[PDB]
């Protein structure tokens, strides 16, 4: 048609219109805007999430497996909007390289030097925006996830997915195969307990959580984790500000001793996003090699509202940094009682004086 | 959806 | 000093600096003074790339705002800085406005950045020189992070650039070239039939007075290179196909020969072709090995300088290989030994290998 | 320049 852009001739089309499109006997047409909605926290409007996008193939596959549509090509739609039209772009480049196996290139290709642009990406926080991530950002960073390992459609459960989501069964979501991120626990007498906490308690026991990392002031005492076998550890630094390196370095190589016995970290600070985000994002980074922008794209389409503010430009000005760490430091073979016995990240030269003895 | 999932392969392109 | 409420107008400076976008000429006021720089200060399309604006556009840009700036008639006025309301023209003037404030007024990118977020309708982004359809961009994000890197590295100096000598040598009939950092000259090829052209005398006396000491080929002959030898300048082929990107075992002579001159205070002449795609894969992967750039910062760095350069395919290759070309730091070391695969020079080679040469020495 | 103005950020 007019303002389409084509992802396969004669199959699949992305296009935008303020009106609903009739139907052909050449063209099915399609959107989802008004079913399938993205739940802002503060500005923040997408990406759309992994939850989305299965909801949105279940719907695709039945439009391209239905008879009746056997010799049409299908277009998908969205309204003019440039922030609805961002999204439906760019969950359309995500179903194609996740269920399809495109490759970065591949996908963006359609979507370059489009009038109007796209709307980039903002944060969850409530200062003026001052950062963005692109559509090429999100693709390389949900493409270098699956290429790693981190993403399983195969094995993807909606049903535990949506429901874990909720406030009341925890506000958590597992990010990877070794990391859960999660909002704040509370009880009213922190110095039985409610449902989200027996809710959290009982997926930790039952998936292999073995260290719990706290980032925000005590809400709920820690006793509850540690009657099951739960190691947790205080990281607590200030709502809304960026972590010392020290803090990083501490986290990172906790992480790795917890990692190495096969085990699971969650992580939460007040709502699981901003704090959370920084050190998840930084130990992402030293293991995969992740760009900033391929990090906080990732962390969003798992759990939107991750890397708040003033984290997002600390993220990018300290990645060289993170990536550095795999050649200059080791884990400690020495407890620091910072980390409640676990081993923080040191220096080489300080790594090859502890295998002496202190004359 | 992402299981038993309709072919849309980006096309083959020559080396 | 008051707030201006205008539509389709930005704020950098309350009461004295904005940026505009109309399709209109607005008339001058008593609290009010505009200018647009268009019909003066272009950008010239290889293909179907447009911007952003260059080092020397940015000179002549700082040149008409402080005129205008420093009027006694504008003392008490905001002035509105506008383009017309293409989002192509839209990006290349917020994007040269932020390269002011960053290079003349000392503000940092988080600063420069913040008016221009979640702007309806957005900028376009930047794309390449080349002739296939695009696939690749960069932001104006990625530009003011890369002009600003470079700038903290001292690899750009407003205080002391030549508009005049800069704007000279870019033009193909004095040698189509542009000194990029003190290291660093980026050129076409010359040409010659084997009596020296004026294009070719003038590259080899700009070479001989500016310490030039390595010309890097990476292009089919056009001329003898005996030219640059006779004046004591030595020179080195490593060529690959037009439109490709290089063997890491390349990239690695590259780089060793290069560490090589410049431990010597010599700078490197590099050149394909154009100048363009094939010198932006080696001279950028020397960049982000020794300064940490990201891979869009680096191409955005080396479009300011000289627009065009890192040509299709080179984009995405610069992009995946960036971890390698910055982490050699750790993974390389500069061999012990000479290699007559870059004339003398010492290569970069494996931690191993430099072990070993240890070890039998 | 000789004469840049003042336009640093406040
Ligand atoms: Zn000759």
């Amino acid at each position: 048609l007019d303002n389409t852009i084509e992802f396969l001739r004669g199959r699949v089309y992305l296009g935008a219109y303020d009106y609903t499109p009739e139907d052909t006997d050449e063209l099915v047409f399609f959107t989802v805007e008004d079913a399938i909605f993205y739940n802002s926290f503060h500005l923040d409007f997408g990406p759309m999430n992994i939850g989305h996008l299965y909801r949105f193939a279940v719907i695709f596959h039945e439009i391209l497996n239905d008879p009746e549509n056997a010799n049409k090509a299908v277009v998908f739609y969205s309204s003019a909007s440039t922030r609805q039209r961002a999204n439906a772009a760019c969950m359309l480049c995500c179903y194609m390289i996740l269920v399809q196996a495109w490759t970065p290139h591949q996908v963006l290709q359609p979507l370059a030097q489009v009038d109007p642009p796209f709307m980039p990406f903002r944060d969850a926080g409530y200062s003026n925006a001052d950062f963005e991530i692109t559509i090429q950002d999100v693709v390389y960073g949900v493409w270098r996830a699956k290429e790693k390992g981190l993403i399983d459609l195969h094995s993807f459960n909606l049903e535990s997915y949506e429901k874990y989501e909720h406030v009341e069964f925890g506000d958590f979501n597992v990010l990877t195969p070794d990391f859960i991120a999660f909002a704040s626990p509370q009880e009213d007498h922190p110095k039985h307990l409610n449902q989200p906490f027996k809710s959290v308690l009982n997926f930790f026991a039952n998936n292999n959580v073995q260290l719990v990392v706290r980032l925000n002031s005590h809400l709920y005492n820690k006793k509850h984790f540690e009657d099951i076998g739960i190691q947790h550890l205080d990281l607590i630094f200030e709502d809304g500000t960026c972590p010392d390196l020290s803090i990083v370095k501490n986290f990172v190589g906790a992480a790795e001793t917890i990692i190495k016995r096969g085990g699971k970290i969650a992580v939460h600070c007040k709502a699981g996003l901003g704090r959370t985000g920084c050190l998840i994002g930084a130990h992402l980074i030293y293991t995969y090699g992740f760009t900033a922008n391929e990090c906080i794209g990732f962390l969003r389409f798992i759990r939107p509202g991750m890397v708040v503010g003033p984290q997002q430009h600390w993220l990018y000005l300290h990645q060289n940094d993170f990536r550095e760490w795999k050649y200059t430091t080791r884990i400690s073979l020495k407890p620091s009682e910072a980390i409640g016995g676990l081993y923080p990240l040191i220096s080489l030269e300080e790594y090859r004086l502890q295998k002496k003895k202190l004359k | 959806a992402f299981t038993d999932v309709p072919a849309l392969n980006y096309p083959a392109t020559p080396p």
